[PDB]
């Protein structure tokens, strides 16, 4: 397999891809509810103008007409209640997932923060092994040390 | 329009309601306290 | 027509959720690969050496 | 959705109810004790 | 300034906002102290080597 250290940088490379991929997915989620929220505002405005008619409808004694207009309004109200309740539910979805991304981003940078510190330790160890392994080759060992060869000659 | 404006919300989180009341609460003093010194300054 | 637009309206919302889930699985599945697991975590290899 | 979210529960066990009351119990003091010093600090 | 002039309710949230940053302060602060032992010990090594 490849060197584990190389995978560490490469592994976190894909980690970044998901964060941006996650971010775009979030925005699409954020995009839709405003479209739905705006749609609700238009319909209740359509309901309001019917109420504006209802204000004038029954005025001057034409109560019969106002009944139909309110009958026309209830259809838009049904949309208002159904969509209105859905929008409130959708708020929990977006709010909860935003905290996730906030949690994930905080964790990743801390994870990447430690990566180098132990990479530095790893390079210290190889620098600790390779420095003294050759050091004993000269004289520090009791036997087979090249130093004793000089005296032998 | 709704597509791109959403991305602004992401890259640039808006001021929170907690901070929103700050630049109105402390500003209500940054105006009152500031004018309080000015009000007392004249008198 | 009223039903179809509502049907198409919800389609994206659950597509967004679907992309959130894959973003939730693939983000943490690799996350545990480093140190969060008790064993086989690549982090312990460094100490071993 | 239910398939993958379950795996999160496995690889990442959630906080236990015993610890859940900690960041509410000691936090109820990390807020009270902290503000207690602040409350006494002003006075 | 929060609790000054009698708005104690507001100050509670602000301190609640501060504890999150404090948690980072304690965690990172303790880690930094530990890291000092690592660097100091290894410098003596190089000096010895």
């Amino acid at each position: 397999q490849e060197a584990p250290e190389d995978l560490l940088e490469r592994l976190l490379g894909e980690m970044e891809l998901e964060l941006i991929e996650l971010r775009r997915a979030l925005a699409q989620t954020i995009a839709t509810f405003k479209s739905t929220e705006r749609q609700r505002d238009a319909q209740q405005l359509i309901a309001q103008r019917w109420y504006e008619k209802a204000q004038a409808a029954l005025d001057r004694g034409n109560e019969q007409l106002a009944r139909e207009a309110l009958g026309q309004r209830q259809s838009y109200q049904s949309h208002t209640e159904a969509l209105g309740k859905s929008l409130g539910e959708q708020r929990a979805l977006v709010e909860q997932v935003r905290g996730q991304l906030q949690k994930l981003e905080r964790k990743y940078l801390e994870l990447k923060s430690q990566k180098n510190l132990y990479l530095a330790r790893l390079k210290s160890a190889i620098a600790a092994q390779k420095i003294e392994e050759i050091a004993g080759n000269l004289d520090n060992a009791s036997a087979s040390s090249l130093f004793e060869r000089i005296e032998t000659k | 329009i709704l597509e791109l404006e959403a991305e602004r919300e992401l890259l640039n989180p808006p001021p929170s309601p907690l901070d929103k009341k700050f630049e109105q609460w402390e500003e209500q003093q940054a105006v009152e306290a500031t004018l309080a010194a000015m009000k007392a300054r004249r008198s």
